[PDB]
DNA sequence: CAATGAGGCCGGGGCATCATGGCCCCGGAATACGGCTCTTTTCCG
DNA sequence: CGGAAAAGAGCC
DNA sequence: CTGTGCCGTCCGTAACGTTGTCGATTTTTGTATTCCGGGGCCATGATGCCCCGGCCTCATTGAA
DNA sequence: GTCGTAGCTGAGGCCTCAGCTACGACTTTTT
């Protein structure tokens, strides 16, 4: 029981964007530009906005959060026009 | 003679869907788009809108796969415009597009589609080819599901080709599908009235839930005298003194309105009209003093019944009795639920309710228009003295209403402001709204034609002043959307200002979506569905369909 | 007559009302004026200015202001809540309930086209070597048609007669050409008419026909008529039968000639033409030239419907409407037909 | 009976840009960097794609398109982090 | 009894088959990496084990995390035979492992449940064999001469009377059971697939079918180690398993239940479905190999019905293969704290 | 064989031939000679191969993780049939009430015996004479006797009980000499939940500093170093190190804190009273706990048979004498009082 | 001028909805074996 | 009345 | 005047070549217990609305 | 396969706006 989430990153600092990058490639796959796609259940979303409440200034930065169904319908709800847009579910790195 | 031309292919699929249904389409016009029908062309106009290969006239050995073709024979009486032909050599192939998947019915081809292949092959046997034979080419699927010419598909074709013929020279157009669930998907109940003809025909039915309002948007206001318009794309920019105040999404924009000195730039004029979006000038006060057309709406059926009809008194006294009755009785439900007083008097008087009434039974009894004229005036005159009261719990701060400042152009009592606009602005409503279902305004069977208020914009605007226009007068000056110092003075009499006459133009926006349910029929009932809906009957009651017409008293 | 439209045809022009008179400004600087007197329909073109003063004026004069593009193309008009038309629309649907009134009329209509026709027969007859003029053999049995078709009973009767008066005059329509037979240009004399065009010169014919439906409605619409109510042709079924009931006489006037005009200058030419099993289609390259020629035609200047004051074919298009809609409500009787 | 839905434009062509922007300002309102928001029912929806299958190479441009429920209860499903989001529904312009 | 709470579980295991990877801690990211290329990534918080088979590359960094975040690395020999692993600083309960020292330095209920294992591996050879014996003709269901012998190991082992006994108890249920494996595959031995269940038991595999239970059991065990590192156990104090190296004693002594349900049916399967063919095989440098193509579809495929859904006998909740092996744990500790009498089984 | 230590965080660890070979950058330094090794010191990011690692696990050798500092992150163990051997001999003896006071009472005294050689010989309070007081020096002695038999773990805590509190008495005397201002000792607690004296800031850290070898020095072997004969285990208790830091306990935890002010390296102002006895200041934390390392690393002989070593392979050297005492070939444990 | 029923409102019975109090559980904070013996400065006789 | 234990004290 | 086409002009995508290097718990340890408090939860309570019909007012056809 | 990785600098690629100059769309009837 999951769900996906997408992010929108328009972040104002270069070190935010890192933290971010840091822990938001820590967070999601690097998705579009200022995208990425993120796969979230009841869990580690809150550790997002712990870290992305720091990871960005409030007043500058700004991110859509893009918090999405539960992860195993969700390519109805995806037109990614170019570079088709896949999620990354649960499986086991076997190398 | 030239009474009956050659029939476009696309119209008898449609015969052997609904008969009502097609008399409607094939012998004139008025379409629009639906789920099926945006995807009607969505598909096509990137595949079938572009031409191909010419039909070879001298056709010896090569592959058909023309394109985009028009046939007509004038043997058959029908006329085509082909998706798409198969042939090799002089052995062609009707080739036509649909829509959805492989439909869950034999053969995977629904009856019209079948009589499409065939007469299209008949037509294509008519210029000397043999098809014996087609195909569905389902783009959603490319599914494509052929068809071979059965000879009673032929006979049908023929059947179908010689009863819509009958039908349309007959001019008397067939009754409503039987509850049929073709309704849901033919977009057609809303113009069809099925069992709104249905249950008002006598053919008396139980609404199931109904084909119901979509698809258009709001209308735009621009009440400020000195707004400057101009087209961002397929936006339009409202910039007032040189910066974008508002932008209007042409996309859902319905209609469009100018009060007083209000500028819009040419090429923006350009785009409304091509979307047959309409542009109401109108004073700075709501006079409705001007309105435009696209070489017009093209119905005439309608219009030669109207006139017929308005010729004819006493559809004019027939109608006109109704009209006003069915004001009053709205005017008596409208002062009764709304009434409020203190004690001994928080109830409409029975001596009021006499008399308001009592014009009714002599409206009934009324043996022509003019003393119908008196019955409403004094009706609507006994109305207006027991207007005051219902404001503000009595009238607020220089929020008093005369009932004899009434019905005259200088309203010199504010709320006498308040009753001139709503009722200045709204009447557009039924001029522009029954526009759109053919009719005309100007032409009254009950009022008389002069400039500035159409003569049937005003014949149905009876019932509906004391719903629309009057109740929210009430209830902006109740709530406190209209006070004394939203009134302003002039030289001609009482005036609001730019902040309140957005507050009354946006409550009375407000107003228009507000669902209530219909008596006769029952539906949760918005009142900018309100009056469309009662446009459409008039061209039946006028066509004679409905034998009598649903008053909408509540 | 009451007055003229006024033509703005400048884009740039800025149009304000100075009180009676209708100003016309390009670059502020006066360009020229109508007073509101003679005045009519205003024709506009794209993106040009009109004051609302000037706007409301027209409006309060009820004068149907119409708008057109830069290079003239239409949009539409813009009509006032009065009564001035409604009465016209309210008689035109009284009275097209009037047989003399379609009979009369339409007589009128087919009398003028005939000696149109014929009239064009001994303009354009191009027997050159030989043949300079025509049949009068077939220039009297065209006067002996029109006097059947003044004299025509009933509707069956007078459509027959009008549409063999069109075959015999269409028999000798391949003769005025460039002095021969237009080789590469097919014209039948039979395969008229029929929806897809079977001649490049049905083509021709049947695209300036096209482009007179779409100015007649305008320009009948122009005032308060209905198109789409007609007299002598069928209203019902998608078809305008009024501007159609109208425009028969000027097919010779306004489109015939135009044909005979585009392909004897060699403009068209049989590479401008596609062939599909009995479809005779232009290239676009030919049809926007095709069309061109239609407003050198349409700019040319014609002095008399009733008064000679050498006006345009466009702006002879309402001369006949407005006098039309005085035959309605009994102003001018008879409709003084304008033919040549 | 509406939705709301956002866009995700990430286009690889300036010009596409425009005809986007154009067509899509002409479509939703410009809501961050890379997005606008949308409003879009049954209908115009489908003018999109139509308008924006040319309006995009679907090789190099890349958007994910953003569609989103029925308009009416969206600010749950919202976190602008920085400027907040808002819809623009179904009111007449009065100005 | 009443284990009522079955464990949930967050993440799940990590498999690197490959001699080469290069795995990444970036914050979060447990990226691997493969000659400087990265194949494939993990967020540590879906991660649940960690295993290398055979040389597998890491970064201490990485170790630091990974007992930052106390995850169970298993350095593995390369046909998964367990030859490292790690525990954070041990298990916080003594009472709970004291249970089994004073249990296990008790012989009788190694006896009592020695027996109960391959009793209970017995009991469910035998269902395996009525579910996956290949029969095709006059041979649809497995023997009952068979099946029987099958009821008689199980009583035999049932009534062992001393811990070696009962390992005879087993070997002939293995040579026997396994003779019969060759029928288990394919309407038996079909592609080169000839079950030699003789070279069972031996170091080393000469056949294509006698490569594959050695990985999987070699797997079992692994999964056992950290299966029972959960509830506090330990895995070295084999009841009648004695301790080898690499054998983590009573993680091989617990697989006797459910030796046949994990093992006896995923090659029974991959076989079954075409993923085993004698060609897929490195078929020597051991008389017998395999190749991680097909090794990358049995590790994921391993893990797959290992999150197969069946219910606990004592409350029927359906609990996956993973999530029922703590609920069986826990019936130990209160067995080994008494509080159950019995030892509920769950042989199928 | 004698525990390798990787010294320098930055090297490289291998394994050529039977030789677990260290590495510098591309160069050579050190060699472990597998056939008699120990443990390897991983510190803080030096790294060895996963070929000298599952070798390592091959052989049941250990192989040990340090941070920069020393700090312990996890260890690496061999799933052999050796290590639990001992730890079922720990678990085997560990119940086992005669070896459990066996091994008591053999602590006991090697605490005993060795606090009355830190005094007398670092009692430096002369006055007359710094030789600890006959008297004084005889009770021990005869408290030695009383530890000889003790014929309980409660009778061993009653003579050990009064043996604390009395030289608690005394330890301002091995002192400064005399008395450094502040840094006198009240002849009173051991800071037990807080710190109460100067003295108390320095004697429970340094012991929490001690409590740390002896639980990864015995974890080295095969010895759950949570298990303990003497203190009875209570969820949580270290139990093995606490019954068997006791030698030591004076001997490094003591010295340490004595030549941290003996030659007066820390003093009243280096820490703050705060919330308690005292609170050192990082730079004196971190003097101390260098000073922790001059002490640690001291050198020593004599574990069992003559060799001089560091602290800390004297630290180690007991508990595989411990599992050799554990059913091993050592049939009594040595118990090295010096 | 007077009839048998329409229109509509008054006018409440019905009940879901919320929010606070009752209860239960749980958690922490503190006190008590529970409980031995060796040793060490104000007392009782 | 000083011893001297014994009490009770600090604590373990 | 409505684009749309540059024309730039900053800000929003990533990835990377340097030298930081980092970083380390914390002031023990007797225990076990019970009770008391907090919090949550659960149940019940009343209240507001919407609904519906009786009742009123009152057509208007019926009726003299 | 040498400490490995965190963190910072450049060079290019997306994304938008302000400010300029061209221009001057509209096409039969049918799907």
């Amino acid at each position: 029981m999951e769900h996906l989430y997408i992010v929108s990153y328009d972040i104002r600092n270069q070190r935010r964007w890192r933290r971010l990058f840091k822990t938001m490639h820590g967070f999601g796959c690097w998705l579009q530009l200022s995208v990425f796609q993120c796969r979230l259940d009841r869990i580690r979303i809150i550790k997002m906005e712990a870290a992305i409440n720091e990871i960005v200034n409030h007043a500058e930065d700004h991110v859509l959060i893009l918090d999405l169904g539960p992860a195993e319908n969700v390519k109805p709800k995806v037109s990614s026009i170019g570079k088709t847009f896949d999620p990354i579910l649960r499986q086991a790195v076997i190398v | 003679d030239g009474s009956i031309p050659l029939i476009p292919v696309r119209m008898l699929n449609e015969h052997v869907y609904c008969p009502r249904l097609a008399y409607l389409m094939w012998v004139q016009g008025e379409f629009s788009h639906n789920e099926f029908t945006v995807d009607g062309v969505i598909r096509h106009r990137r595949v079938d809108a572009g031409g191909g290969v010419l039909p070879s006239e001298t056709q010896e050995d090569s592959r058909i796969h023309a394109r985009s073709v028009s046939l007509s024979s004038e043997r058959l009486g029908i006329t085509a415009k082909i998706d798409l032909v198969e042939g090799e050599g002089a052995y062609v192939s009707p080739v036509d597009y649909k829509r959805g998947k492989r439909p869950h019915v034999a053969g995977g081809a629904y009856e019209p589609e079948r009589v499409q292949l065939c007469a299209q092959g008949l037509l294509l046997r008519e210029h000397g080819f043999a098809s014996d034979g087609g195909a569905l080419y389902f783009v959603a699927s490319r599914e494509r599901v052929p068809v071979a010419f059965d000879d009673e598909l032929i006979g049908r074709t023929l059947a179908a080709i010689d009863e819509m013929g009958r039908t349309a020279l007959s001019g008397t157009m067939p009754p409503p599908l039987e509850d049929s669930p073709k309704c849901p998907r033919c977009s057609l109940v809303g113009i069809c009235l099925p069992d709104e003809v249905r249950f008002l025909s006598h053919l008396s039915v139980e609404p199931r839930p109904i084909i119901p309002a979509d698809g258009r948007g709001l209308p735009l206001y621009v009440q400020s005298p000195k707004a400057y318009v101009r087209k961002d794309g397929d936006c339009l920019v409202i910039e007032e003194e040189r910066v974008r105040v508002a932008e209007a999404r042409l996309g859902e924009t319905s209609q469009v309105a100018l009060f007083g000195n209000a500028t819009l730039t040419t090429a923006a004029l350009h785009e409304c009209l091509r979307r047959e979006i309409p542009v109401t000038w109108l004073s700075y006060g709501g006079w409705f003093m001007g309105h435009t057309v696209s070489t017009g709406h093209r119905n005439v059926e309608t219009r030669t019944y109207q006139y017929q009809r308005s010729f004819d008194p006493e559809t004019c006294l027939n109608l006109a009795r109704r009209w006003i009755v069915a004001k009053i009785a709205n005017c008596r439900t409208l002062l009764r639920r709304n009434w409020r007083g203190e004690g001994d008097e928080a109830k409409a008087p029975p001596g009021l309710l006499m008399s308001l009434q009592d014009d009714m039974r002599h409206a009934m009894r009324a043996p022509s228009l003019e003393v119908l004229l008196g019955i409403e005036g004094a009706s609507a005159g006994r109305y207006f003295q027991h207007f005051s009261r219902m404001l503000r719990g009595g009238d607020g701060e220089g929020m008093g209403f005369d009932f004899t400042t009434r019905n005259r152009r200088p309203p010199k009592d504010p709320v006498n402001a308040l009753l001139s606009f709503a009722y200045a602005m709204l009447t557009r409503e039924w001029t522009v709204a029954l526009a759109a279902v053919g009719l005309d305004p100007y032409r009254g069977f009950y009022h008389q034609p002069r400039f500035g208020r159409p003569a049937l914009a005003l014949d149905m605007m009876e019932p509906f002043r004391p719903l629309i226009a009057d109740s929210t007068v009430l209830m902006a000056i109740n709530n406190g959307e209209i006070r004394t110092g939203d009134f302003v003075r002039s030289a001609g009499g009482c005036n609001l200002t730019d902040s309140a006459r957005k507050r009354f133009i946006a409550g009375f926006e407000r107003r228009m979506e507000q669902e209530v349910t219909h008596p006769i029929f029952k539906y949760t009932i918005s009142y900018r569905r309100l009056l469309e809906v009662q446009a459409r009957l008039l061209t039946r009651y006028l066509s004679g369909e409905i034998p009598a017409y649903p008053n909408f008293v509540t | 007559g009451r007055g003229l439209p006024l033509y703005v045809q400048s884009p740039k022009a800025y149009v304000r009302k100075d009180g009676d008179c209708l100003v016309i400004e390009e670059e502020r600087v006066r360009v020229a004026e109508a007073r509101l007197g003679e005045t009519s329909q205003v024709a506009l073109f794209g993106n040009a200015t009109l004051t609302t003063a000037a706007l409301h004026e027209c409006l309060r004069r009820e004068i149907p202001v119409t708008w057109l593009s830069y290079g003239g193309w239409f949009m539409g008009h813009t009509v006032s809540t009065g009564h001035r038309n409604v009465e016209t629309r309210t008689y035109q649907y009284q009275r097209s309930f009037d047989p003399e009134t379609c009979l009369n009329l339409a007589r009128r209509w087919i009398v003028a086209k005939i000696a149109n026709c014929r009239t064009l027969l001994r303009r354009n007859w191009r027997g050159e070597g030989d043949e300079a003029k025509a049949p009068p053999g077939l220039l009297m049995s065209l006067q002996d048609d029109m006097r059947h078709a003044m004299r025509a009973p009933s509707l069956e009767v007078l459509l027959g007669i009008e549409g063999a008066s069109a075959g015999r005059y269409f028999q000798h329509f391949s003769r005025m050409l460039r002095g021969g037979d237009g080789e590469g240009m097919g014209f039948d004399f039979t395969t008229r008419n029929r929806r897809p065009p079977k001649d490049p010169v049905n083509a021709l014919l049947s695209f300036a026909y096209a482009m007179l439906t779409r100015e007649w409605t305008v320009a009948l619409a122009a005032v308060g008529l209905d198109p789409y109510r007609g007299f002598y042709h069928q209203p019902r079924f998608g078809r305008p039968a009024l501007a159609l009931d109208m425009m028969e006489p000027f097919r010779p006037l306004i489109a015939d000639s135009t044909v005979l005009m585009a392909i004897n200058n060699g403009e068209i030419r049989t590479g401008d033409f596609v062939r599909s099993a009995g479809g005779c289609n232009l290239t676009d390259s030919a049809r926007k030239r095709f069309i061109a020629g239609f407003e050198r035609r349409m700019e040319q200047e014609v002095t008399h419907p009733i008064f000679k004051y050498t006006i345009s074919y466009r702006r002879l298009l309402e001369v006949q409407a407005r006098l039309l809609t005085r035959y309605l409500s009994g102003e001018i009787p008879a409709y003084p037909n304008f033919v040549t």
